């Protein structure tokens, strides 16, 4: 993971991330953060409106938020970035929409999706592949059943795949992916049902100590709440 | 001595004959899915090792 | 870096520069704004670090174009096509195969396809370590329900499932290519040529065999297997004739690498330990290459 692009230059801490917020507000002050969260909710609902998978919605949210970490909302207006990020996200991991077919499905006239494209990749500094918690969902959908056999796969296929997915979309709306690795965010959002699942998972798994990982998941839950 | 790959081995375990996944185990029963070389353990080895990538901390960031 | 000298490449898609130890690759931006095969080739070559896949020092933005960096020295294709038989089957056939499979396994364990493998894609270095580069039609290994493309790799280095038309394949199509790199290296000839048509299927059937129902199953689900008839697969009389410059353990992992079965095709985790490098002699990276 340390060789990946998300770790070596866009994974932060709380002091480093708050320093990043105050330097992009100092080179360009509290209304910007809930403004970009509101427009992130806007780009989330218009990306879900036009029948996209959950992978490309997550990359669009991450591209929009990573664009506005390096630039503020006044010298680049956020009402025009929200149509470009869906275009670079669908052209990123091969969605394959065309430009005119994307323009007729949106409120764009082919010019408003392409002028804020070079500078979005410049401010993004070309970290165009992102790791997302949905493959840790499909991994810990299976590693629960391998190590445990007592109470499995009745409620865990009843009400987990339809709930933790929406909780991680709400997590990507918040500021958690710059803090912890996507398996840690996955195990944080799996702690909604912590009656017998997560504690019995991490105690019997045990090179990696358990209690440090429980404290990491617990402070990630303190972040997400 | 020598090593073929210098550092390329993870130590975790896997057991593909246990799971009841409703997205790949039903997907492999079709005709054209098998014909492109798809089997269940390759997808599970792809996704379970991705589920364990990066169990570090925020202390290892400075 | 902001350093340039004389140009390489007559292709209209990209003309690569040179300078410093590096080579600036420029994608001409001036339909769509940015092509698929520019972000598609920076987004996976950014995140790999290995001594067998080249890396980016800087990806600094031009006025209209996109700049990358590359490697100085020429490639494996000019090594094979023009020499006076320097390459010898004791040691020179083993080290380059070992390093190319190391690069292919580093691509595979990042779950990135890299479906463009040629001797003009495999390039050497001043210390002679062969590299894996030019990720122009690469793709991450997606969800299993996602439809991929078809014609993604070149004609002479094409997996037979891509001949048959496999829409959503696995990452075993790039072990067939490096097995053809093995045979092209130990035969010093372009292996399996086609006449710019569907004739690659007939020459692959003539060389390694029309797959039968008993062995690679579900090959008749492509609407192409009924067009032709069966051909005999080669027996082990190929050990002397047409492959006389080879060892005993080279044909074992060559035949395991040129399996037309993609499920039973040997992945790189069982090609780096396929007891062929364990046989004497040990390889060594000083090779007489100009
Ligand atoms: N690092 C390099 N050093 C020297 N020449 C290079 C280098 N990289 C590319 N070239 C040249 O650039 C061209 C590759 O461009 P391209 O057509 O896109 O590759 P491909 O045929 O695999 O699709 C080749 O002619 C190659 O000789």
């Amino acid at each position: 993971y340390r060789h990946s692009s998300q770790y070596r230059m866009w994974s932060y801490t709380k002091d480093q991330l708050q320093e990043k917020r105050v330097d992009t507000n100092a080179r360009a002050m509290e209304e910007e953060l809930d403004l970009v969260n509101f427009y992130a909710k806007k780009v989330q609902v218009i990306a879900q409106h036009l029948n996209l998978p959950t992978e490309v919605v997550a990359t669009a949210i991450s591209f929009f938020r990573r664009f506005f970490l390096e630039n503020s909302v006044m010298q680049i207006d956020p009402k025009s970035i929200v149509h470009t990020t869906i275009f670079l996200a669908c052209k990123s991991e091969n969605y394959f929409i065309s430009v005119d077919s994307f323009a007729q499905k949106a409120k764009s006239t082919r010019d408003s999706v392409l002028k804020f494209e070079f500078k979005l990749l410049e401010s993004l500094k070309f970290s165009l592949l992102n790791h997302h918690p949905y493959k840790p969902l499909h991994g810990f959908f299976l590693d629960i059943q391998n190590v445990l056999y007592g109470k499995v796969d009745l409620n865990y296929m009843g009400q987990i795949y339809d709930r933790c997915k929406k909780r991680i979309t709400a997590a990507l709306l918040t500021d958690v992916v710059y803090f912890y690795t996507p398996p840690q965010i996955t195990l944080a959002t799996l702690l909604i049902e912590d009656e017998a699942l997560v504690t019995r998972y991490l105690e019997t798994k045990f090179s990696i100590d358990s209690a440090k990982l429980l404290t990491i998941i617990r402070e990630c839950k303190s972040i997400i709440e | 001595p020598f090593n073929g790959d210098r550092e390329a081995h993870p130590p975790f375990t896997l057991k593909g004959s246990v799971y009841n996944d409703p997205f790949i185990k039903d997907l492999e029963h079709r005709k054209e899915f098998i014909a492109s070389g798809f089997n269940t353990n390759y997808a599970y080895e792809r996704v379970l090792t991705e589920a364990f990538m990066g169990l570090g901390c925020v202390i290892s960031e400075e | 870096e902001y350093t340039k000298e004389k140009k390489v490449g007559e292709g209209t898609y990209a003309v690569v520069y040179l300078g410093c130890k590096i080579a600036i690759k420029e994608i001409k931006t001036s339909k769509d704004g940015l092509d698929m095969s520019a972000i598609r080739e920076v987004k996976y070559l950014q995140e790999m670090q290995h001594p067998n896949v080249i890396e980016l020092i800087d990806i600094f933005m031009a006025y209209d174009n996109l700049n990358l960096v590359l490697e100085f020295l020429p490639t494996d294709l000019e090594v094979v096509i023009k020499d006076k038989s320097i390459l010898f089957t004791p040691a020179d056939i083993k080290a380059w195969m070992l390093m190319t499979l190391r690069g292919v396994y580093h691509c595979h364990r990042n779950f990135i396809l890299h479906r463009d493998l040629k001797p003009n894609n495999l390039l050497f270095s001043p210390d002679g370590q062969i590299k894996v580069a030019d990720f122009g039609l690469a793709r991450a290994i997606p969800a299993p329900h996602e439809i991929l493309t078809s014609n993604v790799v070149t004609r002479w280095y094409r997996a037979p499932e891509l001949l048959f038309g496999a829409k959503h394949y696995t990452s075993a199509i790039d072990i067939w290519s490096v097995g053809v790199i093995f045979a092209e290296l130990m035969l010093r000839i372009p292996y399996l040529p086609g006449q710019n048509d569907v004739d690659q299927m007939e020459v692959t059937f003539r060389a390694l065999g029309t797959p039968t129902d008993r062995d690679w199953p579900e090959v008749s689900s492509f609407m192409t297997y009924n067009k032709l008839q069966i051909y005999p697969p080669p027996s082990r009389d190929e050990l002397r004739k047409r492959f006389i410059a080879a060892s005993e353990y080279a044909l074992d992992f060559m035949c395991g690498m040129l399996t037309m079965n993609p499920q039973k095709r040997w992945t790189a985790v069982q090609c780096l330990e396929s007891d062929y490098f364990k046989e004497l002699p040990p390889p060594s990276d000083p090779s007489s290459i100009k």
